[PDB]
């Protein structure tokens, strides 16, 4: 893997979290019902611009420091940086219980997120449409959509490991008698 | 086969009027002809799909043929 | 590119940010056809293309029926109410 | 006055399993290749929305006792249904002509009939009052138009050339 | 104001940058702005014809384009169908 | 004497026709889902008489020196 | 034959009374009838997936149009028998359901528009095509100009489409700006990998998909669908989204698309949390529709989505009308009519259908499954060609989001079968009027087309395989 620059990429995270909550302050503004001036974007708005910016800074300062501690670029990241952002979201609730729930649920979506690929989209060159699909015609390593119908028993006993059953010569043939 | 899609298209067409005869609060024989009628029309229906479909499986046989 | 552009920015926030007036919001999509028109006429022009100056004349038909339909709804509206207000549509 | 094309067309192509005879055939041809099943299907047509009409007021009345369609709607109803009749009489021998249909009677008489052309040394699909930009034009407005006979009607009336056969 | 001002910024830049077919986003405004350089008229003699703008979408609409003028004129239709069922009041 | 069951051999010779006829289909679903998403033709996607993408445009001016291939 | 019909009716209503527009609208649905019985043949031009391009370059006629064609005229069949056949004769039904003279003129230009919608290739055409659905569509929500409401909703229906159709202009005289083109057929592979042009493209899209509903802008066209009469209602919520996503589906626009993918998901989760405390009728089944559009929304993303969306669209379009219909019949047995346009407003007003009329809470009840998609039902096999379509070109997390919005719509679609199916005092024991037999029987073939449908899957696979491939 690449490292990631924590700090740059955090900075961008606030800029741009404070830009947006500045832009979701002045919707709120202009869609209010009561009377609101150019004084009130933020002294009535519902601290947008502080979700905004915890969330951003949160997401990014985790997600890039996992990254860096697990030295991987996996879903595990954005697991932690949804228990993050939960975190400071439910911090405002200022109860303990909904702290843990927020903290954990948030973890638990984003991390799936992750796990899926981090992405609402989709690869397109990964997905099986595009991919080598069907049997696999000789010999040729099977790969993730293809198909077989006889695997390799030395593949088998290393993505399973020997024991509770699994083994690297059948017992019969094992236990024949040399004769 | 033709007779058991005519036949089932039928049965469909008599589900139609029993169930139009129970949503208008009438007894299930209520006017016996509308049978009838569902179950032609049904099985007309059944007939056009049935020829649809052969001329389709026709296509795709001739298009082996000329292979 | 530029009239036509500003044209239709404005009228587009002075359509969004109205609390005055239905009128102006008919106003404000009448000038918002009138600047894609601009726009279009002026790539016409540069291309030497006539497809846009067709699909230009369409929109003025269209833009017309648009208004009569529209001033037509509005007379409905005031039918049964009597006054059209400063909000409410 | 020239009547030789401007732009390439397809020769003999196959929009179904049975051979092409004309890829936008004039109004007097698809109503002169009809055969008595389609005048048939024009009258079936004719008769079945009036007395559609008296089967749903039969079923359903509009007021409570059966009163059979006035006069005025059974006429109305006559007119369009002749239409639609036509419609589908058009289409059916409109897809005999581009090969979609069984289409062997038409054919022979094309062929008789562009032979009977050729021995009396006239233009085949006939002479235009029409420049040949314009005849190209009408033929890209006209032709395949049949497939948006539920939408809008349109019919050749121009004597153009881009029917998609051999030269000769 | 600060809705405004946002937008006005935001949606005339993209205006702006939606023209030209430039990958890198900061150059697609600065290709807009880029109004300098004069066109070059020349003359041709081919024109041979005096068809001017209305001819020629005359000829196209009636020729190229008959269908979205025989669509209008059902568009003039609703136009005079629509106002008539919403305004007028029909006795029986 | 009651117990008339069906063979061993009518069975498995049942089942592999019923197997046979599975991937009979699978085969056609796999030859249909490569058979579309296949490059048609001009004339089978857009027009099948003006077969020509070719466009030639105007007519009323036009100038020797403007086609090219 | 829509033009034919159109230019007769016009004169035919101007030479005619007020009394003689149910006849009227009785005699067009049996010619829409006979049309759809005899040219109907014309599906062999498209053997092999042969497709036509017609006046110039201007339609495109393939398989896919021709059965939204066929499509719309079911729909048009069905909405134009629920105004020409009273349900029952009495003075409150002689009230409520009573056809307005143009408003069949209005239903039958305002299908023109939706066909030439989706049988359009050059974006003239899609233009005047978008707005001669729009303005129909305005004047048909305007028509009872006797409610508030309605009114209303009209005019704010007349400027959201407005914009939206600014904005659908903006983007096509845009893109004629870049390419010098009106046809999207000016696309191919190089066109798209060597010039940026998916801004232009999902603004055209996005102009398209807000004028159905998708969220953030929904709540426009759901006090639309609140505020309009029921029989409007049952219409101007089904059949622009016919149109508009079958452009959007058969021109390839938005194959993998972020925002598509962000605003798919909004929908998805809008249209399943938003219904969960609507007590209204029409509301709910305004954010059921939305739902629904997000599931369709979802193949936009794909390049071969054809059966997919078609089956979805039938079935959603017979499950529509089909609860729509069973709303309409449930009015004998409410006590209370609210309005003179919306007679049914709240879901507690079905309560005790079952002790009054039980076959019509079996209706409601096969519905409200097909609609939480439960096998053998036809919206479970939707669903399950939606999933695989959208897991074979890899979109894994919108298919959990599916999932759950699966599951949290199927609250507020059983919101109404459990009322429907709770006990009651004062039930009926008797009645002398009758409702009728036409409605009846369109009802309930709807009802036995989702039960038993699942017989000729096989048959319509093999059907589309020579069609569609
Ligand atoms: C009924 C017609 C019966 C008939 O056979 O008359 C044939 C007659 C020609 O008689 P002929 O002397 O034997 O000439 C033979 C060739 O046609 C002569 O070939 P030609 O090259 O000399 O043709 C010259 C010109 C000669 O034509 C004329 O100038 C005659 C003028 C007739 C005026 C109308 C009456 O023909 C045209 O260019 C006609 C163009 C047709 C335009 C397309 C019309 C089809 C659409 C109709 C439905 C409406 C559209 C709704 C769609 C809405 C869109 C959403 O042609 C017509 O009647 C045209 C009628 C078109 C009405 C529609
Ligand atoms: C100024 C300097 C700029 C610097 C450059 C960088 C800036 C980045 C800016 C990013 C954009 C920020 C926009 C913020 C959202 C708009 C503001 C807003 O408030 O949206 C909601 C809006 C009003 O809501 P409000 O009136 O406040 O009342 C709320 C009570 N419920 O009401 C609305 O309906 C409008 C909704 C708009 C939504 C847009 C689409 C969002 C897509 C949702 C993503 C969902 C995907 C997640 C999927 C997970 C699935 C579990
Ligand atoms: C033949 C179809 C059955 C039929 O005709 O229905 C008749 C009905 C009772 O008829 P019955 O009572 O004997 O005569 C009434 C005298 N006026 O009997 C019924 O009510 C039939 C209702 C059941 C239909 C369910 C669909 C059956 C599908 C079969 C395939
Ligand atoms: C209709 C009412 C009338 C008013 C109209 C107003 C003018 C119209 C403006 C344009 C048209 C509206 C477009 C609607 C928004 C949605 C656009 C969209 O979704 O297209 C995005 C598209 C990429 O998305 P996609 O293709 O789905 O994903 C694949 C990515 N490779 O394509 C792109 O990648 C977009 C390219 C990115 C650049 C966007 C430009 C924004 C620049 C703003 C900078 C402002 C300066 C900083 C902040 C200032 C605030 C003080
Ligand atoms: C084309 C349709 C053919 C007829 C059909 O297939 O449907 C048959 C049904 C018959 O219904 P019914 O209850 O027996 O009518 C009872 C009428 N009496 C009481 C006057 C006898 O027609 C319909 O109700 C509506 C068909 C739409
Ligand atoms: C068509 C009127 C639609 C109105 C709604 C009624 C549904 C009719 C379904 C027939 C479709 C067909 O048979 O066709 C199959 C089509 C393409 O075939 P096609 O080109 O259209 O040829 C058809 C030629 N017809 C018009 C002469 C028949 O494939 C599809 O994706 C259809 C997906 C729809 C799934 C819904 C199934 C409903 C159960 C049907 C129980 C009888
Ligand atoms: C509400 C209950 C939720 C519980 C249900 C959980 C199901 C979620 C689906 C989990 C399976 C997703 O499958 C996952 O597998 C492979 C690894 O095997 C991931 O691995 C792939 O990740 C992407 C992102 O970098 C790249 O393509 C990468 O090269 C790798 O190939 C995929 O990103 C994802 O598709
Ligand atoms: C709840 C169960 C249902 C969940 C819904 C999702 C089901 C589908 C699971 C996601 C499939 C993910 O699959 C994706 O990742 C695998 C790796 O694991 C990748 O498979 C590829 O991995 C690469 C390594 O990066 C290797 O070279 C391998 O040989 C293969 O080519 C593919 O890019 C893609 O197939």
């Amino acid at each position: 893997f690449h490292p990631y620059n924590t700090l740059g990429l955090a900075t961008q995270s606030a800029m741009v979290g404070l830009g947006a909550g500045v832009v979701a302050a002045a919707a709120r503004n202009s869609l209010a019902t009561g009377p609101r001036n150019i004084l009130t974007t933020f002294s009535k708005s519902g601290g947008v611009v502080t979700i905004f910016t915890g969330a951003s800074i949160a997401y990014v300062f985790t997600y890039c420091s996992a990254a860096n501690l697990r030295e991987r670029k996996d879903g595990w990241n954005h697991m932690w940086a949804g228990a993050a952002t939960g975190a400071v979201l439910g911090a405002r609730t200022k109860l303990v219980p909904a702290f843990i729930g927020w903290t954990v649920l948030c973890g638990a979506a984003c991390g799936l997120f992750g796990w899926t690929g981090a992405r609402f989209n989709a690869d397109r060159k990964a997905s099986l449409e595009q991919s080598p699909k069907g049997f696999v015609q000789e010999d040729a390593h099977q790969t993730f959509w293809e198909v077989v119908h006889r695997r390799p028993l030395s593949l088998t006993v290393e993505q399973l490991g020997e024991g509770r059953g699994i083994n690297a010569v059948p017992i019969a043939t094992a236990t024949e008698a040399p004769n | 086969a033709l007779f058991t899609s005519l036949v089932g298209a039928s049965g469909l067409g008599f589900a139609t009027k029993f169930l139009s005869n129970k949503i208008r609060l009438k007894p299930a024989g209520y006017y016996p002809l509308g049978y009838v009628f569902s179950g032609v029309a049904w099985a007309g229906l059944g007939l056009v799909l049935h020829n649809v479909h052969q001329h389709s499986l026709e296509v795709l046989e001739k298009k082996k043929t000329a292979l | 590119m530029f009239i036509g552009t500003i044209i239709l920015v404005l009228s587009f926030l002075g359509f969004v940010f109205n609390r005055r007036n239905i009128i102006l919001a008919f106003i404000c999509l009448e000038t918002m056809l009138l600047g894609i028109n601009l726009i279009l006429l002026r790539n016409s022009v540069l291309f030497d293309d006539i497809s846009g100056s067709l699909f230009a004349i369409v929109i003025i038909i269209l833009a017309g029926v648009e208004s009569a339909i529209g001033l037509s709804l509005l007379v409905s509206y005031y039918r049964l109410r009597g006054v059209i207000n400063s909000y409410g549509i | 006055s020239s009547s030789t094309p401007l732009v390439k067309t397809s020769v003999n192509y196959s929009y179904g399993d049975y051979p092409l005879i004309d890829a936008d055939p004039h109004f007097k041809r698809v109503v002169g290749y009809m055969r008595p099943s389609d005048y048939g299907v024009i009258g079936l047509a004719t008769a079945a929305l009036p007395a559609g009409i008296c089967f749903a007021e039969w079923l359903d009345p509009v007021k409570g006792k059966f009163a059979r369609p006035s006069v005025k709607f059974l006429r109305v109803a006559t007119m369009l249904g002749f239409a639609v009749g036509f419609g589908a009489a058009y289409a059916r021998s409109s897809l005999r002509f581009f090969g979609v249909t069984e289409n062997a009677r038409e054919y022979k008489k094309d062929e008789a009939q562009m032979a009977a052309r050729k021995a009396a040394g006239l233009e085949p699909y006939g002479t235009s009052s029409l420049t040949p930009e314009l005849q190209e034009i009408a033929a890209k407005n006209s032709a395949h138009s049949i497939a948006g006979l539920f939408i809008f009607p349109w019919f050749n009336f121009v004597n153009h050339p881009y029917h998609g056969r051999e030269q000769k | 104001l600060p809705l405004v001002l946002i937008s006005l910024i935001v949606l005339t830049i993209s205006g702006l940058m939606i023209y030209s077919n430039d990958s890198i986003l900061i150059n697609k405004l600065l290709e807009a702005f880029g109004n300098d350089y004069n066109t070059i008229i020349t003359q041709d003699w081919f024109n041979i014809e005096n068809t001017t703008l209305l001819t020629t979408i005359g000829n196209v609409l009636l020729t190229n384009n008959a269908f979205i003028l025989l669509v209008l004129a059902i568009v003039l239709l609703l136009g005079i169908i629509g106002p008539i069922s919403i305004t007028m009041k029909h006795k029986e | 004497t009651f117990f008339h069951p069906k063979s061993r051999e009518d069975i498995l010779n049942e089942e592999a026709k019923i197997v046979q006829a599975l991937n009979n289909q699978r085969e056609l679903t796999i030859k249909m889902h490569e058979l579309k998403r296949e490059e048609k033709d001009y004339a089978h996607s857009y027009s099948p008489l003006f077969s020509d993408p070719v466009p030639q445009g105007g007519s009323i001016g036009k100038a020797p020196g403007s086609s090219r291939e | 034959m829509l033009i034919l019909a159109i230019i007769s009716l016009i004169t035919f209503v101007s030479m005619s009374k007020l009394s003689d527009n149910r006849a009227i609208i009785r005699l067009i649905n049996i010619y829409l009838i006979l049309v759809l019985v005899l040219d109907s043949f014309l599906y062999l031009l498209f053997l092999n997936n042969q497709t036509y391009t017609v006046m110039g370059e201007l339609l495109i006629f393939n398989s896919f149009t021709f059965y939204i064609d066929m499509l719309i005229y079911f729909i048009m069949i069905v909405i134009s028998s629920l105004y020409g056949y009273n349900l029952y004769n009495n003075n409150l039904y002689k009230t409520l359901f009573e056809p307005k003279k143009e408003l069949i003129i209005l239903f039958l230009i305002n299908i023109l528009g939706a066909l030439l919608i989706v049988h359009s290739n050059d974006f003239i055409t899609l233009f005047v095509a978008i707005e001669l659905q729009s303005y129909s569509i305005y004047l048909i929500t305007a028509i009872y100009n006797s409610s508030y409401k309605a009114s209303k909703a009209s005019m704010l229906y007349f400027f959201m489409g407005g914009i939206l159709s600014i904005l659908i202009a903006y983007s096509i005289n845009t893109y004629y700006s870049v390419l010098n083109s009106y046809t999207l057929h000016s696309l191919d592979s190089l066109i798209i990998n060597t010039l940026d042009l998916n801004l232009i493209l999902i603004a055209l899209s996005l102009g398209l998909l807000f004028k159905i509903g998708i969220a953030p802008l929904h709540k426009w066209l759901i006090s639309i669908y609140e505020n309009t009469p029921i029989l409007i209602t049952i219409y101007i919520s089904l059949i622009p989204k016919i149109s508009i996503l079958s452009y959007l589906v058969l021109s390839n626009i938005s194959i993998n698309s972020l925002v598509i993918s962000i605003l798919a998901i909004l929908t998805l989760l809008v249209g399943s949390v938003g219904g969960l405390l609507q007590i209204k009728i029409k509301r709910l089944l305004a954010f059921s529709g939305l739902t629904n559009a997000g599931y369709m929304m979802l193949l936009l993303l794909l390049n071969n989505n054809e059966f997919s969306y078609l089956y979805y669209i039938t079935q959603y379009s017979i499950s529509h009308l089909a609860i729509f219909m069973i709303i309409i019949f449930s009015i004998y047995y409410i006590n209370y009519i609210n309005n003179q346009y919306n007679p049914i407003i709240y879901v507690n007003q079905l309560k005790g259908l079952i002790h009054d009329n039980a076959y019509l809470v079996l209706s409601m009840a096969i519905v409200v499954f097909s609609f939480i998609g439960i096998p053998p039902l036809l919206g479970f096999f939707g669903k399950l060609n939606i999933l695989m379509s959208i897991l074979n070109n890899g979109y894994y997390f919108i298919s959990i989001v599916l999932i759950v919005a699966s599951l949290i719509s199927a609250l507020y679609y059983l919101y109404l079968l459990n009322v429907s199916i709770q006990d009651k005092n004062n039930i009926l024991i008797n009645s002398n009027e009758t409702v009728s037999s036409v409605l009846s029987y369109i009802l309930s073939s709807l009802i036995i087309l989702i039960t038993f449908g699942f017989i000729y899957n096989s048959l319509i696979i093999d059907i589309f395989n020579v069609y569609f491939n």
